[PDB]
């Protein structure tokens, strides 16, 4: 007889251990896979999938137009909209990257923050994405958001611009839920010049904001998340 | 692991920063692209957001009460929780179900854990050493209709042993007949107006039946077994949009009316923080 | 050496398209779709290949999108299943197996403003307009050639039509996890995604079963210029590839 | 070290390092590079 | 090793005994300075003075309170005891908090060991079989609300189940942000003039959610759960001055009005033995 | 099955056991360490410091003036101060290195204890540091102190002076808590030739004393200290 | 005394679970085999046999 | 021996032979000899 | 690895790989190949 002794904690059932177990099934075979196409391997590989961001979230209930960034003719030093880089409340809650995020308490690395115009072809206009880094409060106007990152924004051929929030923070990693020591800053976007449409156009022009994540991108320590909810066990 | 290249000023025809989302494509574009970015290393792996860590944790998917007690007298045992049967789900737990309903396609050979607890709030003397037998019913096994039916022998029907408190540790290799479980079937088990949709041969694995063979103490002893699930080698395919709204059923993706919104509304106009 | 990559041919059995303000062709989960291999077959009859017959550029009838369209829906292959040998070919065998090459068309000019998402759901399992434990019926799942307008009103038996929860719980903004691709009238005019076969088996039946579902959600309202008719027309054409059939048995009965 | 002979006994896989983001981030036909204009 | 070397008598130019503090250099002057030594060995190697063992030993860190009875009509249940939970806090026990003081940054994997046990002052014929569920609960997971909430499924949330009286025994990485424990922290997490000074991320680990998941016996029974931690993979920085007055609040070194003296006075004057 | 048989004390909980232990936060990966200067191995690095000790400690409540040993000028053939070598009590109880060995029941090794001269540049005094070994009581002259262990202090530019005090015992270790058998002795310190202020200068002149641990010195059986204490479990 | 923990699940009777065991008769010889013509090692042997079907299942 | 393959389960270090007081004991600039006139 | 002595200790075997469906399918004095005449 091996002599063996206890350790403490023997006999606990923790919801985190991987370990062996004998089978009730002897000599069963598991069917001979196929090949099945998208196999996802790691959330951080379907995570980088740009998804729009309900920016308008400004409307009594959901609706299509919560995704479209309302755009005024002949606006100049104005601002576009306006929003914070906490990626797992407020408008990115409901994205796919920050559906993901709060499976996770710690985040590290580059947003991706891409817009496109959906205007008329025959119209111009020049916008300026600007990111403030924390420790700031959010721009008010033009020429305090453009004194840190930007990106100016030329309406062309190129539809979609594609500006990737640099990670600028002291800490490594940053918590998911709204949290003042480890905020992301702000995000906003301003008229540079101003919007010109066509003749015979009129009503205002909308833009498709998007959310991904960088190669670079972080994510552990999982938790249960604080967006489905149930009460009653499900019966058929 | 290089995690952001060094870059300074760039004036080039090159704008990696505009693009045609049109196209369906998004570019892996880098800060270097945007800012003037200095030599870092990731010092991470991403050990903690594969499938296997994601989905492949011990959690409860399933509960259900029952009680040991002199059974004489009642036709209707079963519906009188003389013993109770579940029919194995993964979409009755939310919390687990919107991690598993993420995908298309998972292939997994499973862990269960089941709890029980002896308990006794009525006048009882002591909580007995009960023997908990925990049964697996494939599909036609005979549906138990008894605590003490022709089944119980377990001759082909897997059972385990053990005492309440104390949990079983038994494995299930993938019991599909595709190669993965049909986490979303758009379609029918047959051509008929009158079918159940979605919930078809994919989603029935059998079922569990939980009782006690312990014969009766002089109290009845109110049973609560909770039930424990990990997933072991997942395989994930076809990444499908987060679960927006809630659920009401098994298998199916309906939702109920006038469901609360789930965005959460400005304070202020667009331009606020 | 000069080229442009807006204009594209697609060429299938007899039928050819032409495009000069297309976008970049978006393969679904970069695997095109290849015929069942023996490694995986199941079944034991062997497969017939009506190649040439099929494999064509299938138009299907245009919708109109007004300012207040909510989307459309087509499944697959329902939205082939009453076009020619096609239809015969899945409904006289007990399963089947092809691919598919959307096209979706939508031209103007350049003073319109609007944008449609064109994204490809497998296994788009729609939801019950009553909730509780309801069913969606058969009879409207599988329309057809007619699909699903997201804007009519909802009949017993038919899944929900709100095109915020994209008919299943997920909200719009998150479809563009699957294969997608924006028609923005200012940059592109059609869209085209290559929709290999996807589903848990090597052969699944292809009546009661459908294994993708194609929809067109205006994102931004078209906003047509002053004086033109508030309406343009959306022409879906959908190519099958690869096709395989496999057990010619008596008509599959459909209801109707 | 394994106790048991049957598949179902053996332990986790860990992690699977072989990674392609490609297949959902860039799913399109011909190649798009970084910088160049992804339509012309 | 040698402890002391041999050394005659020193009649040289080289005093190693005069030096000048205002350097703030500590000569190391050995006693073979100052009088005459002997060959001396070590024959102590210090295993037991390592930072790895000297902060790496289980202890009590926390403790609690709470019941497992018929629950109807309490509103308020975790108010109640139905569950608690605890912020994870390394500076509520004086012993280990001081030890854990001595120095600026720490960083450490940790172990713990949850210690219940079962209890009946009022009249209960028994003490139950219980099965204690023990929660982690990361920024963010769901707070839970009443003892059966939807949180604990416990998919995300490590869960770990046991009867009282035996302890559970999970391990965990450096949930640090930083490289280390911000032992102190001459800082604030963001500049408002209404925030909190020293608490912040660096010190918010969680929390620990205590519970039974047993279904009610007919009696209460008060339950205290004792959380004991051991340290592992310490490293430790800045060393810094030892604590000398106590503590009232956690991660502050706050303390109260009038404290008594430290310093042992002395019988007499200074010239007193 | 692998017969086993379970030891006396199986499932038992031993504060000082380490064992391994699995994790409930698998394919976590810890944060990469950064270079953080000053990193203490062994106490027995930090404890070498020399630490000031409150060798006046004769007022009523805890002043500055603890530290500061008074002198006075034209005293000849008198004390200066005197102390117990019990380092885990008394004036050293406070300091670095008796609160270190407080963590601690044994203790061995040498001891360095410094005085640094702060009055005037122009003031000469003769100091003479006496280490009395145990087993004689504390010398009550000069030419008792003498007679044992002891430096003659000539102050001049060299303003601080290193008197290590030598491991003179017959057991291998010392008890930390004040015990007769394990007693170290006794520190007194004499005026050698007397104090001499330079004109316009009157008042007390002060010596700063420090204590320090030789590299020679030796701690064991941690145990729990006394100088802090709690009966409020602590809130936020 | 080998350290050992008792993973969840220690001490359960599982009806499918083939393990070692110690036996009550030591020393014990069975049986020298002989030949038994038909001996049956997978039940896919005899599944292939032919057998009648009750179809005319109307009485 | 470890039974498990994350890290967090592996067993204490032991003890760091690494020692070097000087850091604390001489974090000056310039060299300081014993013996030497500790200023000049 | 076995930690008993007798036979009656050790694991099952397993399956026995080695199958001959013939002696039950195929039981006939004379040779039959599939195809040719099973009479004649």
């Amino acid at each position: 007889g091996l002599p063996t002794t206890t350790l403490p904690g023997s006999g606990q059932f923790l919801t985190t251990d991987d370990r062996q177990s004998p089978s009730a099934l002897p000599n069963y075979e598991p069917t001979p896979r196929i090949h099945i196409p998208g196999k996802v391997h790691n959330l951080l590989e379907i995570i980088q999938v740009d998804t729009l961001i309900p920016m308008n979230n400004t409307h009594t209930k959901d609706e299509v137009n919560s995704y479209l960034i309302p755009l005024n003719a002949n606006r100049q030093n104005e601002q576009v909209f306006g929003t914070n880089l906490f990626i797992g409340d407020g408008v990115f809650k409901t994205t796919l990257l920050g559906e993901i995020v709060q499976y996770y308490t710690h985040w590290s690395g580059s947003l991706r923050f891409s817009l496109m115009y959906t205007g008329p072809a025959l119209s111009s206009a020049k916008l300026i994405l600007a990111y403030t880094p924390p420790g700031a409060r959010g721009p008010q106007d033009r020429r305090e958001a453009m004194l840190g990152t930007h990106v100016v924004w030329d309406i062309g051929l190129q539809s979609t611009i594609v500006m990737t929030i640099p990670w600028t923070s002291g800490v490594q990693f940053r918590y998911t839920d709204p949290d003042t020591y480890t905020s992301a800053g702000f995000l906003s976007c301003w008229y540079q010049t101003s919007l010109i449409l066509p003749p015979e156009t009129t009503g205002q022009v909308y833009l498709l904001s998007f959310i991904s994540a960088c190669p670079d991108f972080k994510l552990r320590l999982m938790k249960d998340t604080q967006t489905i909810s149930q009460t009653v066990a499900l019966t058929e | 692991t290089v995690a952001s290249i060094s870059s300074g000023p760039k004036h080039t025809q090159k704008v990696p920063i505009l693009t045609a989302n049109e196209t369906g494509a998004t570019m892996p574009v880098l800060p270097s692209d945007s800012i003037e970015t200095r030599t870092t290393y990731m010092h991470f792996n991403g050990s903690e957001t594969d499938v296997e860590c994601f989905l492949g944790r011990a959690a409860c998917v399933h509960v259900t009460e029952i009680q040991n007690k002199d059974a004489t007298g009642i036709d209707n045992h079963r519906e009188a929780k003389l013993f109770n049967d579940w029919k194995i789900n993964l979409s009755s737990l939310v919390q687990l179900r919107k991690k598993l309903e993420l995908f298309t396609y998972v292939r997994f050979d499973s862990e269960y854990t089941i709890l029980a607890t002896a308990s006794q709030p009525d006048s009882a003397n002591y909580s007995s050493n009960l023997v908990v037998q925990a049964m697996y019913v494939p599909p036609g096994a005979p549906n138990p209709k008894e605590w003490d039916d022709y089944t119980w022998q377990s001759a082909s029907n897997p059972s385990v042993f053990f005492k309440v408190g104390d949990t079983s540790r038994f494995s299930v290799p993938y019991v599909g007949l595709a190669s993965a479980y049909n986490c979303f079937y758009d379609g029918y088990s047959h051509d008929d107006a009158e079918t159940q949709y979605g919930i078809t041969v994919l989603n029935h694995m059998g079922s569990m039946a939980f009782r006690i063979v312990n014969e009766h103490d002089e109290h009845k002893t109110l049973v609560k077994i909770r039930v424990y699930h990990r997933a072991k080698h997942v395989e994930a395919w076809i990444p499908r949009a987060p679960r927006a709204l809630p659920y009401t059923s098994i298998g199916r993706t309906n939702y109920p009316k006038n469901t609360e919104p789930v965005i959460k509304k400005r304070k202020g106009d667009i331009k606020s923080y | 050496c000069g080229y442009s990559d807006r204009v594209q041919q697609i060429t299938l059995g007899n039928s050819t398209i032409t495009t000069q303000e297309a976008a970049n062709a978006v393969v679904c989960y970069a695997e095109w779709p290849e015929y069942l291999p023996d490694v995986d077959a199941s079944d034991v009859n062997k497969t017939s290949k009506p190649d040439t017959s099929v494999c064509r550029f299938y138009t299907l009838d245009s919708k109109t999108w007004t300012t207040g369209s909510k989307g459309w829906c087509w499944k697959l292959p329902d939205a082939l299943k009453d076009m020619g040998v096609f239809g015969q070919n899945m409904f006289f065998h007990s399963l089947g197996r092809s691919g598919y090459t959307v096209h979706v068309q939508c031209n103007a000019t350049k003073f319109h403003s609007g944008c449609l998402l064109v994204v490809v759901i497998p296994e788009h399992q729609l939801a019950s307009h009553e909730g509780g434990n309801v069913s969606v019926k058969y009879t409207f799942t599988h329309p057809g050639e007619r699909g699903i307008d997201l804007s009519s009103a909802n009949e017993v038996g038919g899944p929900v039509k709100d095109v915020i929860y994209n008919m299943n719980g997920t909200l719009l903004g998150n479809l563009l996890i699957f294969p997608h691709q924006f028609i923005n009238l200012r940059t592109n005019n059609t869209a085209t995604i290559v929709i290999p076969y996807i589903n848990s088996v090597p052969i699944d039946s292809m009546t009661r079963h459908n294994n993708v579902s194609l929809m067109v959600i205006p994102i931004a309202p078209l906003t047509v210029p002053t004086g033109a008719t508030p309406s343009l027309p959306i022409t879906v054409t959908i190519a099958p590839m690869c096709t395989e059939f496999s057990g010619i048995r008596s008509k599959s009965i459909v209801p109707q | 070290i394994n106790y048991y002979k049957d598949a179902a006994s053996t332990s986790s896989a860990g992690q699977s390092l072989s990674m392609d983001p490609s297949k959902f981030t860039e799913p399109v036909k011909d190649l798009m590079l970084k910088g160049a204009p992804a339509l012309n």
